[PDB]
């Protein structure tokens, strides 16, 4: 696959983002990349597989061609709600994920796109690893 | 004192890089900028396989570069809010192919992104190709680059580092070099964009 062990950290003072993702060739030609992210603070965080040609933009929404696609999902979410002592609503948000997506092997440039909405900064990432192959 | 450079839309530094070629396995580019305008390419270097392209791209910080054999894109912005707002915001842009393991950072003020993976095959970072500043000829077809405005605005201690050569472009441009051109005319200084 010319990579593996993927990681990647954001951060901000209002939030702070942690991925790794992991690749399984199960030698049947199928693949499975496994992302688990964890993040602390304020905002939305998702972190996908898509094609070279995803336009890198920012926005507010949440097959045959690309040949990769979840097939498990498991999100936990934690918030805790206290009255804002600057101003008696702020919260905390601890979010874990975990996500099996499985891939059809007769394609392999793929790529991992990131996004990451708090409240002081926003940020999207594309990272296509092996794109010069 | 600093080195700073406003740029008018038709200006530009060009560094040629053909007879000292760099090359590293990481590399630092840092820089600020001050602007009012949506879209403008602050610096673009690499015209072969790898190369790093950083912007405003409709009022957000862009960065586009190759990193190996593989590419990475960022889109940076404020939330209810814009970089273009007449204030000086530092960037920093990190690449690092050491072990392979291929690592890019890029933080803009208070935002940070630091992304990375293992990569067995390794190649070298940097190029013989110009190093543009502010802007790029016409006609130039600059792999990775998604504006082709000039930048209007203001650069400060535009620098490159990597593990041989720290390259300080503004002064550079400031005091002179003969490897540095400067298409037009610059005031070495920040003027009130406003």
């Amino acid at each position: 696959f010319g990579w593996g062990d993927f990681h990647s950290n954001i951060k901000t003072v209002k939030l702070n983002l942690l991925i790794t993702g992991k690749i399984v060739d199960h030698g049947d030609g199928t693949f499975s990349v496994y992302f688990r992210h964890d993040s602390t603070g304020q905002g939305d965080v998702s972190v996908s597989l898509v094609p070279p040609t995803k336009i890198v933009e920012f926005d507010l929404a949440q097959s045959k061609s690309f040949n990769c696609r979840i097939e498990y999902e498991k999100v936990d979410k934690a918030t805790k709600n206290t009255l804002c002592n600057y101003d008696p609503t702020c919260y905390q948000e601890q979010t874990q994920s975990h996500v099996s997506w499985l891939c059809s092997k007769p394609f392999k440039v793929i790529c991992i796109y990131i996004s990451f909405y708090s409240t002081d900064y926003k940020l999207v990432q594309k990272v296509c690893p092996d794109y010069n192959y | 004192d600093a080195s700073i450079a406003t740029f008018k839309g038709s200006e530009y530094f060009c560094y040629d890089l053909s007879q000292n070629p760099i090359q590293s396995s990481s590399d630092e580019i840092t820089l600020s900028f001050k602007t009012l305008q949506r879209n403008g390419l602050m610096l673009h270097t690499g015209k072969s396989a790898d190369y790093v392209n950083l912007a405003l791209k409709n009022g957000a910080v862009s960065l586009v570069i190759n990193l190996g054999s593989g590419a990475f894109e960022a889109l940076v912005e404020p939330v209810n809010g814009k970089f273009n707002d007449n204030a000086w915001h530092d960037v920093k842009v990190t690449r690092n192919l050491r072990q392979g393991h291929a690592m890019v950072t890029i933080s803009v003020d208070g935002i940070l992104t630091t992304t990375g993976y293992t990569q067995e095959d390794y190649t070298m970072l940097g190029s013989d190709d110009f190093f543009y500043v502010g802007g790029s000829p016409s006609t130039a077809d600059l792999p990775g680059s998604p504006v082709s405005n000039n930048f209007m605005g203001c650069l400060k201690e535009v620098v490159y580092k990597n593990n041989d050569v720290r390259l300080e472009l503004s002064r550079l441009a400031k005091q002179g070099d003969p490897k540095m051109k400067i298409h037009g005319v610059v005031a070495f200084k920040c003027a009130a964009l406003e």
